């Protein structure tokens, strides 16, 4: 399962 | 950059007329743009299918591609790569 | 004994040739089981082990949602790396990210990851605190300030703690036959004469999964880690892994050098000779 939501760089 | 490694080989121990899988694994390259043929007699195999790119913990790139086959004593076989570190294709023979 | 999840993304720019590519594999251990592909003809995630094939469609939908959503930040994350770098927008640069975790035998969170990289270098990895970063440079600490506003390693833990171990029980369970199952090596030492001098002992291990495995040479009990050429493990394409480790012997010595193998599934280690 990914994790959602991810912040960019 | 990094240039790739070549293995070329089979997945089962070869025996001429039995069906088997030929395999090159490139590995160890970075970027991840590369050119794999797979050749017969020096002809491009048809229809060669590979793995789904990842990598290693060392950010190096890897990838498997393969071609279902019968192997023979007449039939010689290799792997061909470029690659934006090689100033030619490569090409690495099967060693039966 | 323990196990592993872990996602592996590729984004990849290239400049005249359309937006920047995103691939995503999942891994349990040693076997992949997802893949996504932006450049598809129709994106999604998909199966790539018959175990996760059972999950039903929220699964297939939630986890394309995250991915097709990925394709769009690591393009904006791509186009911030350039700047903190002032490249040119004529070159093609490569985003890599690494992240899951690993459980013990009671499926007890052991530690969790979570690293990237540019252009195949170090960019920022989590600690393994799950609190805090390590930037490799000074662009790398930008992105450092913009996660630790965000609290961007607190939304890491709490996944890393969650989520994570919590599929990755559920897959263990699933795959239980093959992701829980070691194959033994099957071995044999072949003899390759190079000259009157000397000839070539190679001690091959086919057909064993995971992938971890020692292959070593000794010579009068001594390892010959110097001598000896061991190729990269390699795949066979049916789940399993092949080595080889190699070593030049002077003629009529051959009997002073042992093979020996350990892998998980075997009941003990191994000790090979060559059997003319
Ligand atoms: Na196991």
């Amino acid at each position: 399962e990914l994790r959602a939501r991810q912040e960019c760089y | 950059q990094r240039t790739p490694k070549i293995q070329v080989y089979s997945r089962h121990p070869a025996e001429n007329g039995k069906s088997n899988f030929l395999n090159c694994y490139v590995s160890g390259f970075h970027p991840s743009d590369i050119e794999v043929d797979l050749l017969k007699n020096g002809e491009r195999i048809e229809k060669v299918e590979h793995s789904d790119l990842s990598f290693s913990k060392d950010w190096s790139f890897y990838l498997l591609y393969y071609t279902e086959f019968t192997p023979t004593e007449k039939d010689e076989y290799a792997c061909r790569v470029n690659h934006v570190t090689l100033s030619q294709p490569k090409i690495v023979k099967w060693d039966r | 004994g323990s196990h592993s999840m872990r996602y592996f993304y590729t984004a990849m720019s290239r400049p005249g040739r359309g937006e920047p590519r995103f691939i995503a594999v999942g891994y349990v251990d040693d076997t992949q089981f997802v893949r996504f592909d932006s450049d598809a003809a129709s994106p999604r995630m998909a199966p790539r082990a018959p175990w996760i094939e059972q999950e039903g469609p929220e699964y297939w939908d939630r986890n394309t949602q995250i991915s097709k959503t990925n394709t769009q930040t690591y393009r904006e994350s791509l186009r911030n790396l350039r700047g903190y770098y002032n490249q040119s927008e004529a070159g093609s640069h490569i985003i890599q990210r690494m992240y899951g975790c690993d459980v013990g035998p009671d499926g007890r969170l052991l530690r969790g990851y979570d690293q990237s990289a540019y252009d195949g270098k170090d960019y920022i990895a989590l600690n393994e605190d799950l609190s805090s970063w390590t930037a490799a440079d000074t662009a790398a600490q930008i992105t450092q300030r913009k996660w630790e506003a965000a609290r961007e390693a607190e939304q890491l833990r709490a996944y890393l703690e969650g989520l994570c171990v919590e599929w990755l029980r559920r897959y263990l369970e699933n795959g239980k036959e093959t992701l829980q199952r070691a194959d033994p090596p099957k071995t044999h030492v072949t003899h390759h004469p190079i000259s009157d001098h000397e000839a070539t002992l190679r001690c091959w291990a086919l057909g064993f999964y995971p992938a971890e495995i020692t292959l070593t040479w000794q010579r009068d009990g001594e390892d010959q880690t110097q001598d000896t050429e061991l190729v990269e493990t390699r795949p066979a394409g049916d789940r399993t892994f092949q080595k080889w480790a190699a070593v030049v012997v002077p003629s009529g010595e051959e009997q002073r050098y042992t093979c020996h193998v350990q892998h998980e599934g075997l009941p003990k280690p191994l000790t090979l000779r060559w059997e003319p």
